[PDB]
């Protein structure tokens, strides 16, 4: 129901706005479930936001749309007092940016990051992760690492669509390259038949010429 | 030309009917060719019987030493064969089909039948046995192909054979390669008692119109997951079985080579060594470029899957 | 090294090519100082054989080099340093004879890692020609461990797809036919 309640908020933000506005996005930053918030950044209303005298708040939602957890805690004076749940979304958020890039995270890198001091709150923050369908994996304590098979994305400044587009021009490029080499693979295929058949003609060729000689 | 098997000579086969050169000898016929259509008809009977044994005719026809197959159907088993035999109403529909076919058109005739083994391998069992004796006395030209659907979901590749009985008294050359094949304890003593009472043919095709449509729309369609691991092969059995079998063919080969060298004059013996020798080396070779084009499918995929950017 | 080797082609041309039968001692020094470079024994105790005496008498240099590559058959590093830097080398002989004794600093060096899990201090210090103390801050510098107490020294030891498809082709295509 979070995009449900995503959307309603929407619609309420398209009318009232202002301190009311920014309660609301709190209550989103609160409120389990949203993992996604592209949409509400894309709102005239937000952008009302940026010109209007408040601006920690914004600053609050344009970190939980593009910065991870580190960021926050350098600007602890500059963003609003977050809640326990706006503190693990935002965890849930940066162990989505941190295993979107590696496959296998090391427990190291995981108290690093999220100044996590206990391992043992760190496997509920990660247990509670994966069960709200955010990430799919599986932990190696006797390695220390986490594997992650599958994680939701993230938002992009506009500025990422160029990296989107030179990957799948590389992956065109590949998928080309294969395909060349499967048909260069065919040619010499199709080559080695045609020297085979011109042996055996070769071969069959000598046997009636003997057999004419005879 | 591809499509020149599909071509039906009737006076041509009446010829053959009538000069009956399988009676000059009883490992006259050697190969079997079965058409794609055939072949997937089969096999779906086969599996919609699921654990039971079904059974159908096979419509084709003889071309020197080649039996070839095109057609097969099933016929009413009232209460799963309640009567003798799985025939119950059976020429009622039979003789119904084949009248309909030589009015809408097709015109082979019965050159066999076909029986299904879920779970338990490609060989004629006794009652296999007295059933394709009486066929080849009837019936000369008639082919006992078996299936397997269980094997074909185990192993991956369809498990089909062709056979063909020896007349009653009729002993079987020395010749004889005789592939090893996983036989449940239930059934294995009467395999025994009556494997040599018949051969296999060698089963082969020849692609075709209805392969290229065929195999090209459903390949496509399902393939999709292209992956399937990469070997089907992994499983031991089949590749372990397959690789025992080569040692024993070789082995007596070998105590037969050794045996001959005391005789000095006989021909035969090198023949049959030189033949073993030869056969063994092809299954081995086909092995190989079996396990060698799984290979090269694994790795174009991985690496183009894995590290492509 | 790929100078040397080339050196080495052209002085092992010449002696083939020789118009009396005998190639000029330079030639000959040259010869049997690359071979010492790569540790090819066997070659340069053959050539030491073929010399006629009569250029050995003449070149007492030549006889030098000989007893140096006798210390290398030996393998006795401290040995081998000793008599490489004890006899002076001329200006065609020199710089090759420093390439030797750097190559037998990286073979003693590399040898004694391998079949060295602990070796003494004195010993390594002998295995590669110089004292104990600056040694051990040679191997410090290398990662390695030293224990001074019992002076023992724990050294630390250390297909494109083209090619690929070009040999599965060639399976293929051996097994097709
Ligand atoms: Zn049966």
């Amino acid at each position: 129901p979070s995009s449900n309640l995503l959307e309603q908020f929407i619609l309420l933000a398209k009318g009232t706005s202002g301190s009311a506005l920014t309660a609301l996005i709190s209550q989103v930053l609160e409120a389990p479930g949203v993992y996604v918030f592209g949409e509400l950044l894309e709102l005239a209303n937000v952008q009302e936001l940026a010109e209007g005298a408040n601006a920690a708040y914004l600053q609050l939602l344009n970190l939980f749309a593009y910065g991870t957890y580190p960021d926050y805690i350098a600007n602890k004076e500059s963003l609003p007092e977050l809640s326990t749940a706006q503190q693990n979304k935002l965890k849930h958020l940066t162990i989505v940016s941190l295993a979107s890039r590696m496959k296998c995270i090391p427990y190291s890198v995981l108290l690093k990051d999220l100044e996590m001091r206990n391992l043992r709150e760190l496997e509920d923050l990660i247990i509670e992760a994966v069960y709200t369908d955010i990430i799919q994996g599986k932990l190696d304590q006797r390695n220390q690492l986490l594997e992650v098979d599958f994680c939701i994305g993230r938002d992009i400044r506009k500025k990422d669509i160029n990296n989107i587009v030179k990957t799948l021009h590389e992956w065109c490029d590949g998928c080309e390259a294969v395909l060349l080499g499967i048909e260069q693979q065919v040619l010499r295929a199709n080559q080695y038949k045609e020297n085979h058949n011109r042996t055996q003609q070769q071969v069959e060729a000598e046997v009636t010429n003997i057999k004419k000689t005879l | 030309s591809i499509d020149e098997i599909y071509k039906y000579d009737k006076k041509q086969q009446q010829e053959i009917l009538a000069a009956k050169p399988w009676t000059k000898d009883h490992h006259y016929f050697k190969y079997c060719k079965i058409s794609a259509l055939a072949l997937l008809k089969m096999v779906m009977h086969a599996r919609s019987g699921g654990n039971l044994e079904v059974m159908g005719l096979m419509l084709g026809k003889v071309d020197g030493e080649t039996m070839i197959i095109m057609d097969s159907f099933a016929l009413p088993v009232e209460g799963t064969e309640t009567r003798v035999n799985a025939q119950a109403a059976a020429y009622e529909y039979m003789a119904a089909y084949i009248e309909n076919a030589k009015q809408v058109g097709r015109l082979e005739n019965a050159i066999g039948w076909y029986a299904s083994h879920p779970g338990y391998g490609c060989w004629l069992s006794g009652i296999d046995v007295s059933t394709q004796m009486l066929n080849q006395q009837f019936q000369e030209p008639f082919v006992a192909v078996v299936i397997d659907p269980t094997r074909t979901i185990s192993a991956g590749k369809v498990n089909l054979g062709a056979f063909r009985t020896y007349p009653k008294g009729y002993k079987p050359p020395d010749e004889g390669p005789s592939e090893y094949q996983t036989i449940p304890l239930n059934k294995i003593e009467d395999f025994g008692v009556h494997c040599k009472q018949y051969y296999a043919l060698e089963v082969s095709y020849f692609k075709s119109s209805l392969d290229r449509k065929l195999l090209e729309l459903l390949w496509n369609k399902y393939w999709v997951n292209t992956l399937s691991s990469s070997s089907l092969l992994t499983n031991a059995d089949y590749t372990t079985g397959q690789v025992f079998d080569l040692s024993e063919k070789l082995e007596q080969s070998e105590a037969q080579l050794g045996r001959g060298s005391f005789m000095l004059g006989l021909e035969t013996h090198d023949r049959k060594s030189e033949d073993k020798l030869a056969k063994a080396t092809r299954d081995s070779c086909k092995t190989t470029i079996e396990a060698i084009h799984g290979l090269m499918s694994q790795v174009i995929k991985d690496k183009l899957f894995n590290q492509i950017n | 090294a790929f100078s040397f080797k080339k050196l080495l082609d052209q002085c092992e041309n010449q002696e083939l090519e020789a118009p009396g039968g005998i190639a000029t001692p330079p030639v000959y020094g040259q010869l049997l100082a690359l071979y010492l470079l790569h540790n090819d024994m066997n070659n340069a105790r053959y050539l030491w054989k073929r010399i006629p005496p009569a250029i050995k008498s003449a070149n007492s240099e030549l006889g030098g080099i000989w007893s140096v590559g006798q210390r290398i058959w030996q393998r006795d590093f401290p040995g081998i340093y000793t008599t490489i830097n004890a006899h002076q080398w001329s200006e065609t002989v020199q710089p090759i004879m420093e390439a030797l004794r750097d190559a037998t600093r990286r073979r003693a060096f590399a040898l004694v890692s391998q079949a060295y899990t602990s070796i003494i201090a004195d010993d390594f210090a002998a295995f590669v020609g110089l004292p104990v103390e600056e040694a051990v801050k040679g191997i410090l510098e290398q990662g390695w461990q030293a224990d001074s107490t019992t002076r023992m020294v724990l050294p630390r030891k250390p297909i494109p797809n083209e090619q690929q498809l070009a040999r599965l082709t060639d399976y293929v295509a051996f097994l097709e036919n």
